[PDB]
């Protein structure tokens, strides 16, 4: 139930890292 | 170069798909018709018009969902979302069956847009628009079945509800009440469709089996083969393909005239001499008479529930049976 | 049955038939 | 970047995805 | 040579011979009008205007004549139920001449004259007018010719609306009561208030033909003067007559559809005294409601006007016929002679029940006598079956109000069954089949034949419009 | 007499088949 | 090419201005408005016939024959 | 006098005008953009 | 390629859940008038809610509702 | 307008998350500044406007 | 003065057979209803 939003935030963080990491 | 020329050139510009002027009528109308059908099957039910569960929310199957027709009491009201019936209330519009009118009318205009589109494309490429004339048949079928038939009847309620099992119900209803199979125009329609399939099949097989070992196939061998196997053969290619075009379209038009006839109950329901001769003596029994009996039975056993609005009450005693 | 049924059937059979035969004959006489 | 094709693709996909979600939700209704 | 389906293109480039074939077609059409009216007169029964009107008799053109004035015959009889009085006394009272036979004579004369003109124009195909000032190729200007024709038709439409329809200088038009009892040919007065858009109020028709007439006159004048526009002229190929053919065929198909709509749904143009009742007056119980209210309004049953009860028979519905059931309706259930009177049914307990009427759809119906409260009381079981709610087991008497069987009471089970079936067929009636060898199976009225034939015509003419539009737009390719 | 009409139309059809098979103009 | 009298009367209407058009759009814009106008008119009539629109005191049915 | 049905028809003309205007405006504007 | 992946990942599941919640929260029944599984009949209201009049259909449904 | 209000807040969350992902990348790497700067500042402006609209749309 | 626009009418044998087949088949189909 609440693991969906927590997983969404877990995706949100390292994705923000990775988009910079590509350049 | 005024705004109009800019707009025209912009429409005719090459893209993944060709829009043209026709697109302005086709794409919105086609999209709305498709969306109306999808919504009607997914969410809207016919519990209030036919007393059925014809939506996924109800728990129906893909073979049993249907955008069911409006109620009988509305007659042929256009059922506008802002009309005297709906009065702007979306929920009442859906419950009353307005989605059927939405889908059917936008489908009519989508078909018109498609025919215009074929005219436009043939004009651009620069070839004879036989495709549009071919497509004229499906428009005739559509207009005859979804507009002229319910317009000749009491209400939209008697039109084919958009579905699969609903269309099957329409077929059986037509046999029970109009005895459609005995209509000569439907017979020409059946002959046209089956002959079109036959032509497609044998033309494909012949072209595949007279291929040159490299148009591209031995017309001479094909002609001789069919002449000596069947008796007759096409010795002309243009005639061959125009005939392929001509047969199914003609079948569709004949069936269209048959359907407009039964829209007025101007149906070939019986043969008078057979009815008289059966009245004289009860031994005389033919297949047509037993078809008549089946029609009586289907009418009696389907009317109480199909036309629920009429409040038909037939007891077990009056229901025809093979005793 | 209809007394005009036979007449209608006969005229339906005949009129287009004589039309077509006339067209073919006046075609074939010509080279 | 708002090409006509973008409009078409979205006008198809958006309601398509919404309805797929709705039907999936109905599948888990008792 | 040309293929058999193109033989008539040999007049495409020839204005004179094109006009000639149009005149010949007009001659044929006028001749058919005359001959058909003559045949209908030669097979008519003026004696009975009530239980044998013209629509019961398979008339096709007589209602169209009668719509806008022609009612009597030189033999004397009128269709309104009175021998014709020569109320004409003066000029402008040609009304004694324009009976059915006068119209027939004029139409045959027009047929002959148009045929002669067609022959003349066929021979003199090379009149100088078809050719421009200095070019051998015949060339006509279609836009101005359209303007001239439109102006002529606008004048004639304005005249029809203002003089003939109003009755100022003409017979007027047929008007009636809401129940098809009194039918006059009287003038109408135009009114521009919005209720003239009611299709069932005749005051619209006049109001239309006046205003629309004027609209055409203006529309004529403009086109008689104004030139086309290069844009439209090139788009529609106004130099090519085939475009005129395409647009005209489309227009005529639309007209056929609109006419079919009015004929099937009824309007002021189609009165039930002429063309017969629609199929919706039976469905909605229009006449049954009216009669029941009238009787309930204190009038006795025998005092109900027999036209109002004939309209309540289901054999009059246009939705009970067949495609190959040929001839007049009286060739079907036979010709009516007398109304047996309104029957009422009672069971053993004396409760008053009623027979459910057969809808338009069913070719046969199961006879079910039900309590007014919605509970089935008795019935006729299937052809041979054992029952618990039955006709005899329960026992049913029937008593008749008015008519031929007045005050009578049939309790003979075959008689009760026969009159039960009659009651489910609407109103019981005395029908004769011995005169015509009638087949007992129904037939459709004039209204149904109109609707069917012209719906088929409109459907075909739409394909014709598409084909000719294609051959116009793609002219460079179709050669 | 309907039987005669049906049989005559059918016989005409069969004759048409005979002529269409054995007397067609040669394709070329 | 007979030079009849009636031909003399009517030749000017037949082909005096044959093949002549004004360049550009001309009156085509005005025509547009007219079409739209009738597109309302007919539409209104249809709905009035259809009982979608109910004009005040205008009962679109057989009852409106009252008065004849 | 205006009735509810007639008012509904008038609102229909408003909405239809709006729809056609937005469609035509989008088409003409986009055509003008990438001239 | 890569850029649109971020947008579609952020959005598409949100739309899926949008439809999911539109059904689960019972909003669809109100939007479309579709009866709840218990709303087809009351404990004994087994009669069918069929419209019998064209002119006042919405109000008649309101009575059926 | 309650459902309108809920949809507005859902859109606010969507925009806010989009800005959350975009802002570090746009700000840190100014390689695509021509459209990136417009994107980020327009997202901020839309964020402010949406918040102000929701402020009244609450009541 | 002769009319240039005159043209003959052609119908070969195969077309005759096709037309006769159409006519006879239609007559056979519709006679059963014409006799009713
Ligand atoms: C080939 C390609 C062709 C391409 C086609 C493209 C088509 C685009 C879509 C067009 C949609 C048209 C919808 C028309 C709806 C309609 O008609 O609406 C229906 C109304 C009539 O309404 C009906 O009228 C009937 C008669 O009632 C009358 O009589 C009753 C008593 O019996 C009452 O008194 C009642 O008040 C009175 O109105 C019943 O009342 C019905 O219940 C009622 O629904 O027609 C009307 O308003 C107008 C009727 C005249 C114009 C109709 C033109 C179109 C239809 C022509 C074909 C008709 C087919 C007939 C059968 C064959
Ligand atoms: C004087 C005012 C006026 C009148 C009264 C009038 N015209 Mg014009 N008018 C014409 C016919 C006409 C007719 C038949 C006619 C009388 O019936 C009239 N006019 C009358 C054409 C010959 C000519 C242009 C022809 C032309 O291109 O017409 C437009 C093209 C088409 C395809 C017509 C559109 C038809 C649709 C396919 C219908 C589809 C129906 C739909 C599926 C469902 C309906 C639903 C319903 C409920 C709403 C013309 C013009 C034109 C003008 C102008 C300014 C006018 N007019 C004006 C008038 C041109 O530019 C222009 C011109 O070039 O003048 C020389
Ligand atoms: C059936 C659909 C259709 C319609 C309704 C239609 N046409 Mg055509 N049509 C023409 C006129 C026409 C007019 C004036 C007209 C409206 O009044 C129509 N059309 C209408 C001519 C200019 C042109 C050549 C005409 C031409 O060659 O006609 C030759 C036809 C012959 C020998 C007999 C055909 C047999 C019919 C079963 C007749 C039965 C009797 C009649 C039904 C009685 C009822 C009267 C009324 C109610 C119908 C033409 C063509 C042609 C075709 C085709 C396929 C059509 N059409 C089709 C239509 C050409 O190839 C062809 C073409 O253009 O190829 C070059
Ligand atoms: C002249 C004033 C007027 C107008 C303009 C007018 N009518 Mg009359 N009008 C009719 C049609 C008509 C049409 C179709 C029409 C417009 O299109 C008009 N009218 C218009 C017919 C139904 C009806 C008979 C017309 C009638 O039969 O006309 C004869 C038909 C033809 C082809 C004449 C052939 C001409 C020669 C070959 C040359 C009629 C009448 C009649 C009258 C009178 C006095 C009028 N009218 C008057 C008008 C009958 O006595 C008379 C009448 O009803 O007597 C009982
Ligand atoms: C030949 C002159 C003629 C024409 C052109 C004609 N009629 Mg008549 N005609 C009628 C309608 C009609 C319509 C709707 C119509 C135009 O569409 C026509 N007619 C036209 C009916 C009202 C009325 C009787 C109804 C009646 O019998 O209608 C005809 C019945 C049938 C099964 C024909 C249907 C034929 C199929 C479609 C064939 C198509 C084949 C396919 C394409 C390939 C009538 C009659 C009748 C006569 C007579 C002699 C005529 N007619 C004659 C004509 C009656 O006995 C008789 C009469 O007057 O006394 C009853
Ligand atoms: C069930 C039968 C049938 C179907 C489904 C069908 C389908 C189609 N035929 C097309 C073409 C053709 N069909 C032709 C001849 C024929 N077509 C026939 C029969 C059919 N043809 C027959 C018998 C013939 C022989 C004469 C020709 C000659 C063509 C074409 O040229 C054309 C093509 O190019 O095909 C590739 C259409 C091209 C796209 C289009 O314009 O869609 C239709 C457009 C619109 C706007 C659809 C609107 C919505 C419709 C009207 C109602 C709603 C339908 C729902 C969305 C789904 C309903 C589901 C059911 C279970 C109820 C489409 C694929
Ligand atoms: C347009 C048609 C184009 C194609 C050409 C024509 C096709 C073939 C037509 C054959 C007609 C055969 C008539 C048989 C008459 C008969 O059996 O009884 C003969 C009947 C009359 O019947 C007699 O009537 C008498 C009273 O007057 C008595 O009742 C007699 O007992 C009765 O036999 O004759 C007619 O009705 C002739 C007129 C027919 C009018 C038809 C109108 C409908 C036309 C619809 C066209 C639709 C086309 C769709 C195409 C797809
Ligand atoms: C008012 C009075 C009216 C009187 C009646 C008039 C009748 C006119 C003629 C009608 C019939 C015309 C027939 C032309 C016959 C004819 O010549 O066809 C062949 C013809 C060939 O066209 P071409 O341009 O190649 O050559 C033309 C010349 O050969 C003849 O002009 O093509 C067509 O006619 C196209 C339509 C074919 C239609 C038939 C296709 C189906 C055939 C099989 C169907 C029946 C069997 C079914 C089995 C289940
Ligand atoms: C509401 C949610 C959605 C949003 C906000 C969205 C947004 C976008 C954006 C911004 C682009 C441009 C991508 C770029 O060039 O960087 C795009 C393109 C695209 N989107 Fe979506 N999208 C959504 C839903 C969908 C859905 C449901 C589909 C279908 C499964 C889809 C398929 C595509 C495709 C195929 C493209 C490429 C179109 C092209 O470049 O021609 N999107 N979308
Ligand atoms: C394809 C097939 C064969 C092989 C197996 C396999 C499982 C893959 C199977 C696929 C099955 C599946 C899951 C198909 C999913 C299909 C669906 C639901 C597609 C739906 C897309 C939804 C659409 C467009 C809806 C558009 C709605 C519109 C415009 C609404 C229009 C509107 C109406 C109706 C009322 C007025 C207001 C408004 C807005 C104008
Ligand atoms: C010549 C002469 C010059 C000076 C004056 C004078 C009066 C003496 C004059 C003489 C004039 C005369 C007597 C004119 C007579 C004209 C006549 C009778 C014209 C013909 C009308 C008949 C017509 C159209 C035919 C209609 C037949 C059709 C559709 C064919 C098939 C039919 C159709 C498609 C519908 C169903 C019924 C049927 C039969 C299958």
């Amino acid at each position: 139930l609440q693991l969906t939003m927590l997983g969404a935030v877990v995706i949100a963080g390292p994705i923000v890292v990775l988009l910079v990491a590509l350049r | 170069r005024g705004w109009f020329d800019v707009l025209d050139d912009w429409l005719k510009r090459d893209r993944f798909v060709f829009i043209g002027w026709s697109g302005i009528l086709l794409f919105p109308c086609a999209f709305l018709s498709i969306g109306g059908w999808f919504t009607g099957t997914t969410f809207v039910t016919s519990w209030y018009t036919h007393g059925l569960a014809s939506s996924y929310l109800e728990g129906a199957n893909f073979l049993t969902v249907a955008v069911s027709t409006p109620a009988d009491s509305l007659g042929h009201s256009l059922l506008l979302l802002w009309g005297p019936e709906a009065q702007g209330d979306f929920t009442r519009w859906c419950q009353l069956g307005g989605l059927w009118n939405f889908t059917t009318l936008h489908g009519v205009f989508g078909l018109i847009g498609f025919m215009l589109r074929q005219f436009e494309i043939a004009r651009l490429v620069g070839v004879r628009p036989y495709n549009a004339v071919a497509f004229s048949g499906p428009i005739a079928v559509y207009v005859s079945v979804f507009l002229m038939y319910p317009l000749g009847q009491s209400s939209w309620f008697f039109a084919p509800s958009w579905g699969v099992t609903s269309i099957f119900r329409f077929l059986l209803f037509a046999q029970g009440f109009h005895n459609l199979t005995l209509n000569p125009f439907h017979m020409m329609g059946v002959a046209g469709i089956l002959g079109g399939a036959l032509l497609c099949a044998i033309h494909g097989a012949t072209v595949e089996n007279t291929l040159f070992e490299d148009e591209t196939y031995s017309m001479v061998t094909a002609n001789r083969f069919w002449s000596q196997i069947f008796g007759i053969a096409f010795s002309n290619k243009r005639w061959l393909h125009f005939f392929m075009l001509f047969v199914p379209v003609t079948g569709l038009w004949a069936s269209a005239i048959g359907l407009v006839g039964i829209a007025l109950n101007m149906r070939a329901y019986d043969f008078v001499s057979q009815e008289i001769r059966a009245a004289e003596d009860p031994e005389f029994e033919t297949f047509y008479t037993k078809n008549i009996l089946l029609n009586e039975g289907l009418r009696a056993w389907m009317a109480p529930q199909d036309q629920i609005h009429e409040n038909f009450i037939f007891p077990e005693e009056v229901l025809p049976r093979g005793n | 049955v209809n007394d005009l049924g036979a007449i209608a059937t006969a005229l339906f059979v005949f009129i287009p038939c004589v039309f077509l035969i006339l067209l073919y004959a006046q075609t074939a006489s010509r080279g | 970047i708002y090409t006509v094709r973008w409009l078409a693709v979205h006008t198809l996909g958006v309601p398509l995805v919404w309805f797929l979600g709705a039907i999936a939700s109905m599948q888990f209704i008792n | 040579g040309l293929p058999w389906y193109r033989v008539h293109t040999v007049v495409l480039n020839d204005p004179g011979r094109l006009l000639s074939v149009h005149l010949m077609h007009t001659a044929l059409v006028s001749g058919w009008a005359g001959s058909m009216a003559l045949y209908e007169l030669a097979k008519y029964d003026p004696s009975d205007p009530v239980l044998n009107p013209m629509w019961r008799q398979g008339t096709f053109v007589m209602p169209v004549m009668t719509r806008i004035g022609v009612t009597h015959s030189w033999s004397g009889w009128t269709v309104t139920g009175e021998p014709w009085v020569t109320q004409p006394g003066i000029l402008g009272a040609h009304l004694n001449f324009f009976s059915y036979e006068g119209v027939i004579l004029m139409h045959i004369l027009a047929a002959g004259l148009f045929f002669l003109a067609a022959v003349w124009h066929w021979i003199n195909w090379d009149l100088d007018i078809y050719y421009p000032d200095g070019s051998s190729e015949p060339a006509s200007d279609w836009p101005k010719i359209f303007g001239l024709h439109l102006l002529t038709l606008g004048i004639v439409c304005f005249g029809f609306g203002s003089l003939h329809l109003t009755g100022i200088l003409g017979p007027g038009m047929w008007v009636s009561d809401p129940y098809g009892l009194t039918g006059h040919v009287q003038g109408v007065s135009p009114d521009w208030r919005p209720f003239a858009f009611d299709p069932y109020n005749p005051t619209g028709l006049v109001t239309h033909h006046i205003s629309a007439g004027i609209a055409l006159i203006i529309g004529g004048i403009f086109h008689t003067v104004s030139r086309p526009s290069e844009r439209l002229y090139n788009a529609l190929s106004m130099g090519n007559v085939e475009t005129v053919l395409s647009s005209s065929v489309a227009f005529v198909a639309a007209a056929a559809f609109v006419m079919v709509g009015t004929m099937w749904y009824g309007s002021a143009t189609t009165p039930i005294e002429l063309f017969g009742p629609t199929r919706y007056q039976w469905d909605s119980g229009y006449f049954q409601t009216e009669i029941q209210r009238r009787v309930q309004s204190g009038q006795t049953w025998d005092q109900i006007p027999e036209k109002l009860v004939f309209y309540d028979y289901i054999g009059n519905s246009p939705a009970k016929g067949g495609l190959f059931r040929t001839g007049a309706m009286n060739s079907g259930d036979g010709i009516a002679r007398a109304w047996e009177g309104h029957p009422t049914f009672t069971d053993s307990e004396g409760r008053e029940l009623f027979v459910r009427r057969m809808p338009n759809f069913f070719e046969t119906f199961p006879v079910v006598l039900t309590d007014k409260d919605g509970v089935v009381r008795a019935d006729i079981p299937f052809r041979r079956a054992e029952s618990r709610y039955s006709f005899e087991q329960k026992g049913v008497s029937v008593s008749f109000e008015g008519g031929t069987l007045n005050g009578q009471t049939f309790t003979d089970a075959p008689s009760v069954k026969k009159y039960a079936r009659k009651a489910q067929l609407g109103e019981p009636f005395e029908f004769d089949r011995e005169t015509l060898g009638s087949d007992g199976v129904f037939r459709t009225s004039t209204r149904g034949w109109f609707a069917f034939s012209h719906s088929c015509y409109a459907l075909l003419f739409f394909f014709g419009h598409w084909w000719h539009g294609a051959r116009t737009i793609f002219k460079d390719v179709f050669e | 007499m309907d039987v005669i009409a049906y049989v005559f139309i059918l016989a005409c059809i069969i004759g048409l088949f005979f002529f269409a098979v054995f007397f067609r103009e040669k394709p070329t | 090419p007979k030079q009849t009298w009636w031909g003399d009367v009517l030749k000017g209407n037949n082909n005096s201005e044959a093949g002549k058009f004004v360049p550009g759009w001309g009156t085509t814009p005005v025509m547009a408005g007219f079409v739209v106008m009738i597109t309302l008119l007919l539409l209104i009539m249809l709905q009035v016939y259809n009982h979608t629109i109910v004009l005040d005191g205008v009962d679109a049915g057989w009852t409106s024959l009252g008065g004849f | 006098t205006i009735t509810p049905s007639l008012q509904g028809f008038f609102y229909s003309i408003l909405f239809g005008a709006i729809v056609l205007g937005l469609l035509g405006g989008g088409f003409i504007f986009f055509s003008q953009k990438d001239k | 390629s890569i850029r649109y992946w971020i947008i579609h990942t952020i959005t598409v599941p949100m739309l899926f859940l949008a439809g999911w919640l539109f059904v689960s929260t019972g909003l669809a029944y109100d939007v479309f008038g579709t009866p709840r599984p218990n709303e087809y009949f009351d404990q004994a209201r087994q009669g069918l809610p069929l419209v019998t009049d064209r002119y006042e259909g919405k109000q008649q449904i309101d009575e059926f509702t | 307008m309650s459902v309108l209000f809920q949809l507005l807040i859902a859109a606010f969350v969507a925009l806010s998350f989009a800005m959350i992902i975009g802002v570090p990348v746009v700000f840190s790497t100014g390689d695509a500044s021509d459209d990136a700067n417009k994107l980020i500042w327009g997202g901020a402006a839309a964020w402010v406007v949406l918040l102000f609209v929701a402020a009244l749309a609450s009541i | 003065t002769p009319n240039p626009n005159k043209q003959p009418v052609e119908l070969n044998r195969a077309s005759l057979f096709i037309g006769l087949l159409l006519v006879l088949v239609l007559a056979l189909l519709f006679s059963s209803y014409f006799f009713n």
